[PDB]
RNA sequence: GUGGGAGAGGGUGGUGGAAUUCCCGGAGUAGCGGUGAAAUGCGCAGAUACCGGGAGGAACGCCGAUGGCGAAGGCAGCCACCUGGUCCACCCGUGACGCUGAGGCGCGAAAGCGUGGGGAGCAAACCGGAUUAGAUACCCGGGUAGUCCACGCCCUAAACGAUGCGCGCUAGGUCUCUGGGUCUCCUGGGGGCCGAAGCUAACGCGUUAAGCGCGCCGCCUGGGGAGUACGGCCGCAAGGC
């Protein structure tokens, strides 16, 4: 318990999965939520539906600790990131600003051959 | 002897002692590497893109100066040498290049 | 590098009369000042190949016109190399 | 692409080569830090490439940004 | 020679930020990860997601191009030093000093070797999970040499434009990089595209010839046997010629 009432909402969201933590506006968190929290279990927390219900799960356990408005950061393109902005802003949390925070190296480490014809 | 544009990047939290000490000790080693300062540009304390040093500010220094190259880099290494100098750029100097003139 | 006073200095030593610039002994002059530098910069910086090529370049040359030399004026030849303290 | 206003057309003259500018260079960045494309600067070869080693000097002098943040998305 | 220019050409020292991994701290809890679907794997000794601080290695996003530089291999953060090549203008100097080039000498991607450092990410071999009729593989989880630096070897390649070098001659159009000028246009050096004449088995080439010519070098002479055997030279070896 804290009652802190606004805070940032971090939408990781890869292709496997989606993670959504709410934290407070130091950054410390608050709580967090997956495709894998909620029932699902194997690709299925890749979906956009996995990302919904992650999203809406965090802000509820997150409006339990009495939060209002939070502001959104994004990273990782995959489905249900959009899909989790959706959610959020339909959670019940009011939505202040979204931003995309997505990390990319400046031709920084060598990917797996997966990744690969790249740098 | 050729001419160059010496950028120094300090401590925005320096009061006036240490300041001037700073500048003394800069001006020192500009006269010690043999340096000659031809016009100098004191900005001061300006907004950063990114933190350095923590800091969200720095203060700002530039000299025009004209020294035997050989020395150059080696005064710089100079600058670097002191804590409160958080950054050192010594730019050969050239003539503006002007678009829509 | 090589300044502008350098070079007129030694394009004036070599010159045959006042306003020679491309006579062969200039150009011999000149190239062997631009080996002798080259080639110090070589003492250090053994990994760079690339100027290096320039050093050969600049040597075939200089070795060519003082051929031409050689053929035409056999005495102006020695008194060049005598000079500059070039071959042997 | 590109497509809305000419960078380099509305815009003063200015010294290219000049890093600790930062008013002007800023108009060569986009939402994020990246450097905008001749399609968006409006400028020449010549002019772009001497830009972008002013800008990179004035990033290192911590005057302009590297990368930024995205908004309302 | 004088004056002016563009450039990831090269060598040395310095230096910047992003990201990855690891370590420390905070907050937080039931999973994370991964795939076609999964499992191995990691996580209650607290992972994943988030913030703060630190360490280290390697590579330089945007600019970036249908762009530039180099003889080729090849060259990309920024700064300074050292240094090679090249283009233009002036028409100033020397007065055929030129071209090619068997041998020689040097350079020569990757992998590979030696000594010593280094080691974040990636990863032959290998160890596992899965897939399959089997799966020695493709897919997933780990992972050593190696990839990195210094010095010394190796000398190969679809080392490719599959097009030796130099010079002269033979319509234009169009885009582009970089100079100069009387600057809508003219003139020079690069890089592309369409095409006169002409050439080509055809495809195509066509002032950046594969056209018309001259000089010099290298090479070919049906396929397999075979880049093998023998010999010689080179190499620590792998192996090369
Ligand atoms: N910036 C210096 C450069 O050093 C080069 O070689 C140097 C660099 O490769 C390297 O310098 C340091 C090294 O001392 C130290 N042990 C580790 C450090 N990470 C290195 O620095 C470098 O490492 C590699 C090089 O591939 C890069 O990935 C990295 O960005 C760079 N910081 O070690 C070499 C000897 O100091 C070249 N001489 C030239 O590019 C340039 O002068
Ligand atoms: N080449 C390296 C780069 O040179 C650039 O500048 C280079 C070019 O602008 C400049 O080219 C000049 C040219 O302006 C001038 N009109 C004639 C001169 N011969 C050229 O210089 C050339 O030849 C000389 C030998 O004589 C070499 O030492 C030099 O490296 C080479 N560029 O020479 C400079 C040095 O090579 C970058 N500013 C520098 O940061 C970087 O080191
Ligand atoms: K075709
Ligand atoms: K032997
Ligand atoms: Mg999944
Ligand atoms: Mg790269
Ligand atoms: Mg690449
Ligand atoms: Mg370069
Ligand atoms: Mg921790
Ligand atoms: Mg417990
Ligand atoms: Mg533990
Ligand atoms: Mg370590
Ligand atoms: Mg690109
Ligand atoms: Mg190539
Ligand atoms: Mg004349
Ligand atoms: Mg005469
Ligand atoms: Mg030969
Ligand atoms: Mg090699
Ligand atoms: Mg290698
Ligand atoms: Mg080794
Ligand atoms: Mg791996
Ligand atoms: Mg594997
Ligand atoms: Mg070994
Ligand atoms: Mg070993
Ligand atoms: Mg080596
Ligand atoms: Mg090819
Ligand atoms: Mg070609
Ligand atoms: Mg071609
Ligand atoms: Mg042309
Ligand atoms: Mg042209
Ligand atoms: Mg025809
Ligand atoms: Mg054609
Ligand atoms: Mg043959
Ligand atoms: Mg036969
Ligand atoms: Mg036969
Ligand atoms: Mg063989």
């Amino acid at each position: 318990k804290r009652q802190v009432a606004s805070g940032r909402a971090y939408i990781h969201a890869s292709y496997n999965n989606t993670i959504v933590t709410i934290t407070d506006p130091d950054g410390n968190p608050i709580t967090w939520s997956s495709g894998g929290v909620i029932g699902y279990k194997g690709s299925r927390k890749g979906t956009p539906y996995a990302a919904q219900l992650a999203a809406l799960d965090a802000a509820k356990k997150a409006m339990a600790y009495g939060m209002q408005s939070v502001d959104v950061i994004v990273r990782g393109t995959g489905a249900g990131r959009e899909q989790a902005i959706r959610a959020l802003q339909a959670s019940g949390l009011q939505v202040k600003s979204i931003v995309d925070d997505t990390p990319v190296p400046h031709n920084g480490c060598r990917p797996k051959k997966k990744f690969r014809k790249a740098s | 002897m050729r001419r160059y544009e010496v950028n120094i990047v300090l401590n925005p939290n320096l009061d006036q002692s240490q300041l001037a000490l700073e500048k003394e000790i800069i001006q020192r080693a500009l006269e010690n590497y043999g340096a000659r300062v031809e016009k100098v540009e004191e900005l001061g304390l300006r907004r950063l893109a990114y933190p350095i040093a923590k800091d969200p500010q720095g203060y700002f220094l530039w000299y025009q100066v004209e020294m035997p190259e050989d020395r150059v880099n080696d005064l710089a290494r100079e600058l670097r040498i002191r804590d409160n100098v958080r950054r050192v750029m010594v730019v050969k100097s050239q003539e503006p290049f002007l678009a829509n003139a | 590098p090589i300044t502008k006073e350098e070079k007129q200095k030694v394009i004036q030593e070599f010159a045959r009369f006042p306003g020679d610039t491309g006579s062969t002994e200039v150009q011999v002059a000149l190239l062997t000042l631009r080996i002798n530098r080259l080639s110090e910069h070589l003492k250090v910086h053994k990994k760079d190949h690339h100027s290096h090529r320039g050093l050969l370049m600049m040597v075939g040359q200089r070795r060519r016109l003082l051929r031409y030399l050689q053929r035409e004026d056999p005495e102006r030849y020695r008194a060049l190399i005598e000079k500059l303290g070039i071959r042997g | 692409p590109s497509r809305k206003a000419k960078v380099k057309a509305t815009l003063g003259e200015f010294d290219l080569r000049d890093y600790r500018n930062v008013e002007v260079l800023k108009r060569f960045l986009s939402e994020t830090g990246k450097i905008l494309p001749r399609r968006r600067t409006g400028l020449s070869a010549k002019e772009q490439r001497i830009l972008a080693k002013t800008i990179k000097r004035a990033r290192i002098l911590g005057l302009l940004p590297f990368t930024e943040k995205l908004v309302r998305k």
